[PDB]
């Protein structure tokens, strides 16, 4: 999604 | 969760550890620089801390404990006001000046308007600390609780959640009052420097609020280039 | 010397509590809102009288007078919306889903759905005020915040921080006679406090929708309510 | 020059 949904899914 | 389990030392030190770093700008005193590029060296220091900000907040104790949404919604509401509280704490020993890294002080005669507002408030802010002779285990508590209650109350059963982040908010006022008793403090005295703790943070919202007005005009002038995270965290507020 | 500081802490109770403005009504047609022009003309007629007796409530908030002319303009002229949003959400306690601007205007979701950029802000105001039903806030403790938000969203002098303090010292008094223990003290203090952090931001959304509706020159806007939105620019 | 101001010391 998001790149902050991903750098914090990571 | 290991978040409610913990000591008063114990959470400090957890906060202590999960500190980011404190990164460099692109600033060369050479360069002649205008203001577009002072901006873009802010956007730029700012996009690279957001980064170690994501995972500071990891570190958190609770933080991990909310789900994905929930997470996301409260660096997309607190992201500029903790930038901001971090430069003011690094600014604190510098009277006038603005620490946004080490290779970029700047005093509020270089800075454009409504920046030099902003850069006043920031200033008085950082007055306000040196003057409390705030401490650095103080500003990690304080940083924690703009994270965790920024967001809170723009959110089933999503409202237990809504409630451990008041149980972990109310471990960190433990704790904040843990270290002004251990600081010698009477009573009287530590509920007053809370107090004074937290009122602070309404300035630094305030702050936040009145940048991102600011920064959401920069980017209808398309002078300066947002990243594309910081375009992503800026949408989640809208305005105007 | 400032007489706010001589105080003990009742009095300064009994005075704040003497010094609350009276609850204003709105216009008495039974017509609700609906349409942006009639819901904001009625908010905004309404929040033009009750700025006239903030004005006269703010000389009575102990240390206030003290401050020279000039510092009282600027502390209200700072601090004017969010004074009217905690006292709306203060209202609205006992009306689950419902803003009581007035004892005859209460609005809900819907309503605020009929202008735009204006449901967020109720939703953010009506949270509030759930958050303020749950934690049971009571009338004394929130005159306290009131005047603390007076005296602190313009700060930024050692005066107002003395004064300030002694706020805190009052509502520590009011906590710890109402039985509760020392813990219990400075945990709902810090609760109570947080909240003034989203009051400020509900308050700047406020004012930016008001901007808003200014440049759209279709509701009147009082000289006065026009001079404390001009603060802000 | 500010009603506030006129308003204040009444
Ligand atoms: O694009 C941006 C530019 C500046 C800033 C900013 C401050 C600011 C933003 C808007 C208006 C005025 C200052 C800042 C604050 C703390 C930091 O560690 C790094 C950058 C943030 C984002
Ligand atoms: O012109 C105005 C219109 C509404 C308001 C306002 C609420 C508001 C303002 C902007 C956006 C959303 C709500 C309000 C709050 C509490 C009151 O007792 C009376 C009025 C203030 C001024």
């Amino acid at each position: 999604h998001k790149i902050l949904h991903r750098l914090l899914q990571d | 969760s290991l978040a409610l389990s913990l000591t008063a030392d114990q959470m400090v030190s957890a906060l202590l550890d999960a500190e980011p770093p404190i990164l460099y700008s692109e600033y060369d005193p050479t360069r002649p620089f205008s203001e577009a590029s002072m901006m873009g060296l802010l956007t730029n220091l700012a996009d690279r801390e957001l980064v170690h900000m994501i995972n500071w907040a990891k570190r958190v104790p609770g933080f991990v404990d909310l789900t994905l949404h929930d997470q996301v919604h409260l660096l997309e509401c607190a992201w500029l006001e903790i930038l901001m509280i971090g430069l003011v704490w690094r600014s604190m020993e510098h009277p006038g000046k603005l620490l946004f890294a080490p290779n970029l002080l700047l005093d509020r005669n270089q800075g454009k308007e409504g920046m030099v507002e902003i850069f006043d408030m920031l200033l008085a802010t950082s007055s306000r600390f040196r003057m409390m002779n705030l401490q650095g285990e103080e500003f990690v508590c304080l940083k924690s609780i703009i994270l965790l209650n920024s967001g809170v109350y723009t959110f089933l059963k999503s409202l237990e959640e809504k409630d451990h982040i008041h149980r972990v908010l109310d471990k960190i006022t433990d704790t904040l009052i843990h270290l002004m008793a251990k600081a010698g403090l009477t009573l009287q005295q530590q509920h007053q420097r809370l107090a004074q703790l937290l009122l602070i943070l309404s300035h630094i919202r305030h702050m936040s609020n009145k940048g991102m007005e600011h920064l959401y005009s920069m980017k209808c002038k398309n002078v300066v280039p947002l990243s594309d995270l910081l375009l992503e965290m800026l949408d989640a507020h809208r305005l105007h």
